[PDB]
């Protein structure tokens, strides 16, 4: 699979 | 299972050799219109392209359903194995580790692979920006595993001190009948307004540490990016290499950038879940003899605290015993080697001329049975509390017989929907005496050979008192069955065939009720008492 | 629904006090976001130079201003996430101090309804989600929103016939994300609930392991634990094939849509339409627009749960206290004399099931008063309305011909002070809880707390003498120690009304023979509760009452 964004603070 | 493991492994490494074919046949086409190739060539990397992206998407489906199908199976049987070796002797760490220790795995090999095969490929391509980039991998990607572990530090220290300012809060709030009588309100207030204040200078620092890693995490990827196109250009103005390949290392880049950024944000996570997880004959039939010479046990916490010592006691079949005396007589470490819950530590044991432990465990458990001190109901139904542990499910008349026969057999109809009544975890809801009948029918439905019910006097009623010496000494020929009854009602004590008291660990006393009344034992001073 | 609204017009209020903060890092958040947007035009600008013609001053320029760009870009995008979290933790330090204010008012019923994990939860992790709504959740949506639009209008300042396609594209990709996010939450609550439901099992066996043990039924339960497993398994394939299936669905559109890009592209390109940074320029912008509407998608979807968050929050602080009116009484000097007339309380648990009925008695301030009988533990509601605790539904108890709700809190609750069966303890020190409640209170007040009580047996080894430090809840200490501390406590403010309950049943019988017998029980009213006739070997008048009635 792929690494979900994590698009943080 | 290995093969299983072994074919997803094959599968992953076909989809990331597969998938890369995007980047390069894009470069390569933008070549071909650069130096005017023909249609025919065109179509045919169009048609090549799309096939090997969907032959890669489709295997890296079936290759993580394999996966995850047996990742599942064994995490499943470890949660099973783990509860059953803690029964005969932290489940919720075992699953919450189980399943991120699965997801870690999968995402570790998949990126590593695809770094792996994206290294290959652009090696491929041209050795001057491959090695490039590879010198100035560690010496730029260092930098953040620097910074993460100050960042770490500062946010560990942020949350361990939330959760001390929420305990205090939690203790204030749990006591609060204590505070309201001494009118101390704001003295809890001003204590979590001090722990909050200590918690802000930190969490200012926190905030500086943020911008610093965000700061560094950028920057480094942004100066590899380029350094590389500079490179790349003055390699283009050489002419050692086309600009379609400059466009290929442009689409690569950015891949191995996340592929490394993975791996470099899911290593310490595996570690630290590793690091978690390195923590972990049948008789025929008998008359119900049980005999004891000398018997001696210790507690399980050491030796050296003795249970009991010179145990004779003679159950006699078809008869009525029961035990007395102080706390120091051990009679539950008698009720103990009478179920076999416990093993022996000294002396003789015997039960129908045989030893307990060298029967069948099933048949043991089914034969000799017993109603515990403090009564507990599952949370099942009562024609399933009531019958927990039988190997065939009774008949719902025998269930009833034995609900009558125990005096539960009201308490079971006047609860609702009949003999499937629904019943609180642990007997919570239950009343003492409706729990004592409860547990006296368990006792009851396995038609026992010998009886060591006890204790169950202490949240039993009168009338249930008299129901147990009616179903105690008035039995038929006490259905060719003994008893080793310890309860605490001392008047069906007198009904017993042969009383007996202990102390130290040793029995002291013995004989019928009215020798034992007359004796100097411990039963009779209570009986003086 | 306008309640929603509501909370986010409440959690903006909350917010207001942070508003430069909240400025600089919606600037830099701005600034952040025309850098993202400018770079790849100038990273496609680098290759159009590079394919055709070597001109030194094109490409120095272009690698400077596209260096410069992701600089600032990188500057500005650090200094926005310092500033956000700043502001959040601010936010989150800020509801928890105000949360707690609100619950500290709350009466007692209230905490007797309410269990402590419920509380726990809303004060540890329910507070922490609703400062994540705006430094968070706001950010990142107005950050995709800007970024999209501008990414758009480049794609549109490029091609627009390129532009078209994927306009038309995008809707198929909403779709499914959505379907995709419905079907996951779905699957992620049922997996909660069996997971809840396979701990259940394993609960139930550690809670009766005696009884399981004595009936050897370990492979029955063993065989429960697998069904549950099994259960939980069956679920935990399907979320993973469908994510996997969810995958593989977004990759074939992506192959779809990059294919038709490309041929449109070069379709254009063989009538020089278009430059090959300008194509390379429009890939990197459906990339990051494919990326940014999923990011779109999820963040309103967390945000809800959010909102869901603070609402939960909210609602347990906006409670209103049944408490009556703050009595603003406070005489110089208190007689100590008692009335109940024909006090009746029921308890608000269980309304209109009294446990008082019709109580009348009066206390004296040289008369000791005792009360007998067992009651059914009965005897602790009256203490407890003695002080205040709880109103009386009949009747009323009256201190000096004044009742006791017009006395002010700190001068009524420090003039009357009781002791129970079981003392409380805190964490602090010997002395915080010998002067518990008190605003000063100097260490020969604890000395002389400490010799009358008879604590300065035990007290006097405790290392660093009285300044030790106590376990927690008093986890270092016996039932001994516990009950001279208590009484130590209910002796250092000189109460007018001594309350004890379980003098000597509980209570040492030293302790029973000097606070009852000294000159803080020689001009003082005392009211012992015993549950047997020892204290008639001392006390003056005794009331003897059952099932809430007075003999």
């Amino acid at each position: 699979i792929l690494k979900e964004p994590v698009h943080g603070v | 299972e290995t093969r299983r493991l072994s074919l997803f492994l094959v599968l992953v490494v076909l989809s990331s050799l597969g998938e890369m074919a995007i980047p390069f046949f894009t470069g390569r086409l933008t070549d071909w219109i650069l130096q005017d190739g023909s249609a025919d060539t065109f179509t045919r990397n169009l048609t090549l392209m799309s096939i090997l992206t969907i032959a890669s998407a489709v295997l890296e489906f079936v290759g993580d359903g394999i996966y995850n199908n047996t990742m599942g199976h064994v995490h499943s049987h470890l949660q099973g194995e783990v509860f059953g070796a803690v029964l005969r002797q932290v489940t919720e760490d075992t699953s919450t580790l189980s399943d991120s220790l699965s997801e870690n795995l999968s995402l570790f090999l998949w990126y590593l692979v695809r770094g792996l095969c994206l290294l290959g490929i652009m090696l491929w391509g041209s050795v001057s920006l491959t090695m490039v980039t590879l010198i100035t991998l560690p010496l730029l990607f260092l930098l953040p595993k620097k910074v993460g572990k100050w960042y770490q530090l500062l946010e560990v220290q942020v949350r361990e001190s939330l959760a001390k300012s929420s305990q205090v809060a939690i203790e204030a709030l749990s006591a609060m009948p204590t505070v309201r009588s001494f009118a101390n309100e704001e003295g809890e207030a001003q204590k979590f307004r001090e722990k909050l204040q200590e918690i802000k200078t930190l969490n200012q620092k926190e905030a500086v540490a943020y911008a610093v890693n965000s700061w560094t995490t950028s920057i480094s990827g942004m100066l590899l990016k380029v350094g590389i196109l500079y490179i790349g250009g003055q390699l283009v103005t050489s002419g050692a290499v086309s600009s379609g390949n400059l466009v290929t290392f442009v689409l690569y880049q950015m891949q191995f950038t996340q592929a490394v950024e993975v791996l470099l944000s899911i290593y310490p996570r595996v570690q630290k879940a590793v690091g978690s997880s390195e923590k972990i004959l049948t008789p025929l039939h008998l008359e119900g003899l049980v005999q004891f010479q000398d018997v001696s046990f210790a507690y399980p916490n050491r030796p050296d605290v003795l249970v009991l010592q010179g145990l004779t006691f003679t159950l006699r079949p078809g008869e009525v015993t029961a035990l007395v005396g102080p706390n120091g007589s051990g009679k539950s470490t008698v009720a103990a080697l009478l179920q076999n819950l416990y093993q022996p530590t000294g002396g003789q044991l015997l039960l129908d001329g045989k030893p307990l432990p060298q029967y069948e465990h099933r048949y043991l458990h089914r034969q000799v049975a017993a109603v515990g001190q403090e009564p507990q109901v599952f949370g099942r139904s009562l024609q399933e509390n009531i019958a927990y542990g039988l190997t065939q499910k009774p008949t719902m008349e025998e269930i009833t017989a034995a609900a009558v026969k125990s005096g539960a057999h009201s308490f079971i109809s006047g609860l609702p929907q009949g003999y499937d009544t629904e019943v609180d975890e642990a007997g919570s809801q239950l009343s003492g005496g409706q729990r004592q009948a409860v547990a006296l029918a368990r006792a009851l439905i396995r038609k026992p050979c010998v009886l060591i019910l006890d204790d169950a006097t202490s949240a039993l009623d009168a009338n249930s008192q008299l129901q147990v010496e009616q179903l105690l000494y008035e039995s038929p020929e006490r259905y060719s069955r003994s008893v080793l009854l310890i309860t605490q009602h001392l008047s069906l004590v007198e009904q017993a065939d042969h009383i007996l008291f202990l102390e130290g660990g040793a029995i002291r006393e013995g004989g019928t009720h009215q020798q034992l009344m007359e004796k100097k034992g411990c039963y009779w001073a209570m009986v003086q008492a | 629904q306008v309640n929603n609204k509501v909370l986010m017009w409440r959690l903006l209020k909350l917010s207001r006090p942070d508003l430069p903060l909240l400025v600089a890092a919606f600037f830099f958040l701005v600034l952040a976001v025309l850098g993202e947007t400018l770079i790849p035009h100038y990273s496609g600008r680098v290759i159009d130079i590079l394919g055709g013609d070597f001109d030194p001053h094109a490409f120095a320029s272009a690698i400077f201003f596209m260096c410069l760009f992701s600089f600032g870009s990188s500057l500005s995008a650090g200094c926005r996430g310092g500033c956000f979290t700043y502001t959040m933790s601010r936010i989150n330090l800020r509801i928890r101090e105000q949360l707690f204010s609100s619950l500290l008012r709350q009466d007692l019923g209230f905490f007797q309804e309410t269990k402590t994990g419920e509380l726990n939860s809303r004060l540890s992790s329910d507070t922490t989600l609703m400062s994540n709504w705006l430094p968070l959740n706001a950010n990142v949506l107005l950050r995709s929103l800007v970024k999209v639009v501008g990414l758009y209008g480049f794609m549109l300042s490029i091609s627009p016939r390129l532009t078209l396609l994927s306009l038309l594209h995008m809707p198929f990709t909403i779709a499914a994300e959505k379907v995709y996010n419905t079907r996951h939450q779905e699957v992620l609550r049922e997996i909660q609930d069996a997971v809840a439901r396979a701990g259940q099992v394993v609960r139930e066996a550690v809670g009766g392991l005696q009884t399981v043990r004595s009936f050897g039924a370990e492979e029955h339960e063993v065989c429960r634990y697998k069904e549950a497993l099994e259960q939980c398994r069956q679920l935990y394939w399907r979320r993973d094939l469908e994510r996997a299936l969810y995958l593989l669905v977004r990759r074939v559109l992506h192959l779809g849509v990059q294919m038709l890009m490309l041929s449109c592209g070069l379709q254009q390109m063989q009538d020089g339409e278009l430059t090959q940074g300008s194509l390379l320029s429009f890939m990197i912008y459906q990339e990051s627009v494919g990326s940014y509407v999923q990011t779109l998608v999820y963040i309103y979807g967390d945000m809800l749960s959010n909102v869901g968050a603070a609402e939960k929050v909210f609602s347990y602080m906006d409670r209103q206290p049944n408490l009556p009116s703050p009595g603003t009484l406070a005489p110089t000097t208190l007689q100590g004399v008692v009335k109940f007339q024909d006090v009746s309380f029921a308890y608000p648990n269980r309304p209109d099931r009294p446990v008082l009925k019709g109580l009348t008695f009066t206390l004296r301030p040289g008369e000791v008063t005792a009360l007998v009988g067992p009651n059914g533990s009965g005897k602790s509601t009256v203490a407890a309305l003695l002080q205040n605790l709880y109103q009386p539904t009949g009747g009323q108890v009256l201190l000096d011909e004044k009742p006791i709700s017009q006395y002010e809190h700190c001068y009524l609750h420090s003039q009357v002070v009781s002791v129970g069966q079981e003392p409380v303890l805190f964490s602090g020190s010997v002395r915080n809880n010998i002067a518990y409640g008190l605003q000063s209170c100097e260490d020969d007040k604890v000395m002389a707390a400490a010799q009358a009580a008879h604590a300065d047996d035990f007290i006097q080894e405790m290392e660093h003498g009285i300044y030790t430090d106590v376990g927690e809840k008093g986890s270092q200490l016996a039932a001994g120690q516990k009950q001279r501390l208590a009484i130590a406590r209910a002796l250092v403010r000189d109460p007018r009304v001594l309350i004890l309950d379980e003098a000597t049943s509980a209570l040492d019988v030293q302790c029973e023979q000097a606070l009852q017998d000294w000159n803080s029980r020689g001009d003082r009213t005392v009211l012992v509760i015993a549950h047997r006739l020892q204290t008639v070997q001392r006390a003056h008048q005794i009331l003897v009452l059952q099932e809430g009635k007075l003999q």
